């Protein structure tokens, strides 16, 4: 019913930065909060960030808290992330997801309903 | 003293708000003046509120300021300016400044909205 | 993180059951225990949000349930179709937003 | 524009509060009426503040809601439904639910109190 | 009831200050009347507003009492006396409380505004 | 001169639950807050929980933060403590006390006046 | 916890002091330090109260003083009926309420 | 083109006592923030506490928060420092300095403007 | 605390860095890095304040730059006269105000 589709570079040295960039298709992109969640190769998926449906509030996952910073663009119907200091526990597939927040007058979700293939950032 | 610090400094005179405040409110026409002067006040509290500073005289605000409106350093402006020269030159850039005191604040409430939303 | 089985397993048209155990602080407090399916090499489907429902498109084979602090997702009729590895995830406050448990391979 | 947001939906008219908030308050009969409007703006601004609303236009509280009042579904109300609508289905639990915020602002202000208290 | 507990201790008195707050605001000579109960209530909710008190009905300050305007125990103001004795006691000494609660809010707003430039 | 009575039951098993109610008599009960404080078979007594004298707010000691909730009844004169996920580090007695906390228009106490005898709660 | 000593002793008729220690933030900053009269197999009375006073019913051989961040409680003309295990208790503050020292024998 | 100088005492003993005090001259006192900083006989200097210009506002860096006192006199241009509970760690030269802050509608510090000499306290 | 080299030498005349090393909340996200000029047996004197910033009376030889999470110290027309221990001073926050770095001996 939607596309969600990943777009990113892939190796970087540790200490710099990587610029992800998801457009959306098929549902208004303003209506949802955007997160981004990722998948060490050989481990498990865990939550990254997230962002509102307005794009007002940010919050982050501890470990990435002071180095990522999370915008979308309502206009552009895209989600960025600008990651700083790839480390090599940073290594991961990272996927855009449809989900996680509502703002307030809208049905709770708390899941991340829809979800895009992902980019494969490594270090 | 009621606008002793109307030649002092805008620095120094930030610290006698509450007199002109208190001083604000304290036949037909008279009646009619006396409505007018409740209308002004309330006209000035409803603004204050809009923007999230019902309770203070001296509010922050998360609005930055562009330094076309001014673009004097903070030490010319606070400890050699007076606040009759500072209005005269704010004055045609009243209406902007206000205009995005109104929208930071919106955007504010629907923010703590939302984030009282989380569970 | 969640605690989950490394692997489950059994026959073709078996109701499996995979266990998702957390703290009093994500599970017990929050009902909001969704589950996802991850075949190899493609992202994660949502197949669970909330305690017990399902997102359209997702049949009723898929059943989730919660005690005390322990999440549960029960697939029944087991089919080769749907061997995939299964996460739970957890809404955790609002310090911490969501826990993930480790995968179930199935 | 002033109640334009009238006919739209309660969540996109909910962004607009404050172009009415602005307009409700911008011989001896019209006298009368300029103190009746003082008089029906300071009943709605005393009633926010005793359920510790005096600052916001969109203010978050403790009562829950019944689902007596009205069973419909979030997104039933705020994405389907005006304000007008809405009012003319809540009208009748108005006084109650009035009535619970005033109390829960009370039960609010003494547990402040107390713990204000603790050293 | 309105006034019910103008007879009550201090203490029991103080669980029903919405229904005084409620009651304040609800020919030439009549429309007079009605604006100077707006200006009284407006001088009151602006003194409040001065103190930082603008949102509560029961606000808690930084002003410590001097005990020279009473001596009293905590227990005998608050469970033996009426609003009304207090009152009487306290008339004396009301101006200069008023007074240190406004220097205190002036004080306050200053260092809040300081740690608020703190980056 | 006054009267407190702790009701509860004895030994559970681990992660179970278990409520404990005191009745107060010859003092009144809405005028005072109550605290329950726990002594170990073998250690000296440490505080548990604090309730205010109208019930709105409670008080917890860390190591039980997250399982115990402490209610009050000021129509019945009752205290109630609900605790869950007893662990064997909880086996104590239990005893109420009134006194640990005034609602600002009192004197200050900040100490337990009144006991009672306590219920024992094994695991 | 606060330190307490834990065994103190003396002939009857002399006057034994119980040492409550503590930190800046329990015993130095709050004035709130009280002690308890704990007799075997029965729940504590209270003894003292605040730094200085004694509920009514408590006799005037219990006196409580506090110096910098150590309490005491002097307990004089000692007889066998008042023998207890004597606890001290600290109002720490609003994150963390009340603190309690080890039991002393006496 | 101004004067701060130190005044205070030599050895104490630990869980003692001491109060500092620095006289300025040559500025206007209540117009800047003072600040104390401490070097170690041994090692570099470090930050120890700072004071608004009012003096309404004073913070402290942590292993000292909960001993020292920070205090200023603008009638009588001085600067006070109580110190309590002087461990071992707590040996140094304490510097008073002129910077630090500023009250809102002054130009950005960060910095320490202005230095005096130092007094050397020893446990 | 900020990390500096122990040690930095040169001949006079030469231009001399000193690097000052902290993490993303210290040098990174505050752009208020300051150096101080210590002679043995002085108080230090402001050389540097803000990253490029110089007190009137302080010569242009100290110029001072930041690149990242690094701010750097360089010192041209190197002589005797100005060897002395170099210190960096970085605005932590509001929670944690300032750190300092080790000094440098020149
Ligand atoms: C007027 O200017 C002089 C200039 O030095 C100043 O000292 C004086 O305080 C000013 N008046 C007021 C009311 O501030
Ligand atoms: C400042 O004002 C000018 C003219 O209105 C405008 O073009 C510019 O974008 C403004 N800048 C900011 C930051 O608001
Ligand atoms: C009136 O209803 C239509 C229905 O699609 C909607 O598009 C339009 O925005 C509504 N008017 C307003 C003012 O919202
Ligand atoms: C809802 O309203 C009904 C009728 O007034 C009442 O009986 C019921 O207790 C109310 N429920 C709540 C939760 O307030
Ligand atoms: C009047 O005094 C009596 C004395 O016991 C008290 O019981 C009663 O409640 C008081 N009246 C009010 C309105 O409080
Ligand atoms: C109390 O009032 C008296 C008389 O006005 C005054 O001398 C004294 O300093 C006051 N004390 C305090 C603490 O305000």
């Amino acid at each position: 019913e939607v596309q969600l589709v990943e777009t990113g570079g892939g190796l970087v040295q540790p200490g710099g930065s990587l610029k992800l960039s998801c457009r959306a298709s098929g549902y208004t992109f303003s209506s949802f909060a955007m997160s981004w969640v990722r998948q060490a190769p050989g481990k498990g998926l865990e939550w990254v960030s997230l962002i509102n449906d307005r794009g007002g509030l940010t919050f982050y996952v501890d470990s990435v808290k002071g180095r990522f910073t999370i915008s979308r663009d309502n206009s552009k119907n895209t989600l960025s992330l600008q990651m700083h200091s790839l480390r090599d526990g940073d290594t991961a597939v990272y996927y855009c997801a449809t989900g996680g927040m509502s703002s307030a007058l809208q049905s709770s979700k708390y899941y991340f309903d829809f979800w895009g293939q992902g980019a494969l950032v490594t270090v | 003293g009621f606008l002793g610090a109307a030649g002092s400094t805008m620095g120094a005179a930030s610290m006698t708000l509450t007199v002109q405040a208190r001083n604000l409110l304290s036949g037909i026409k008279q009646l009619q003046a006396r409505v007018l002067a409740v209308e002004h006040y309330l006209r000035d509290q409803q603004l204050l509120g809009i923007w999230g500073c019902s309770g203070k005289l001296i509010c922050c605000t998360n609005v930055p300021w562009n330094s076309s409106w001014s673009n004097r350093n903070l030490s010319e402006i606070w400890d050699n300016m007076t606040w009759l020269q500072w209005d005269k030159e704010i004055s045609n850039y009243t209406q902007i400044i206000y205009g995005l005191l109104e929208e930071s604040q919106n955007q504010q409430e629907k923010n703590e909205q939302d984030l009282l939303a989380l569970d | 993180a969640l605690t989950q089985p490394p692997s489950v397993s059994g026959s073709p048209g078996q109701s499996v059951t995979i266990s998702c155990t957390g703290t009093s602080s994500d599970i017990g407090s929050y009902n909001y225990v969704s589950w996802y399916q991850q075949h190899p090499g493609k992202a994660p489907k949502l197949m669970i949000y909330d305690v017990t429902q399902r997102p359209s498109g997702v049949s009723d084979r898929f059943s989730g349930s919660k005690s005390g602090n322990t999440a549960s997702l029960t697939i029944s009729g087991l089919q080769a179709d749907d061997e995939a590895d299964y996460y739970c995830s957890a809404y955790a406050g609002r310090q911490t937003f969501y826990i993930f448990g480790g995968g179930t391979r199935l």
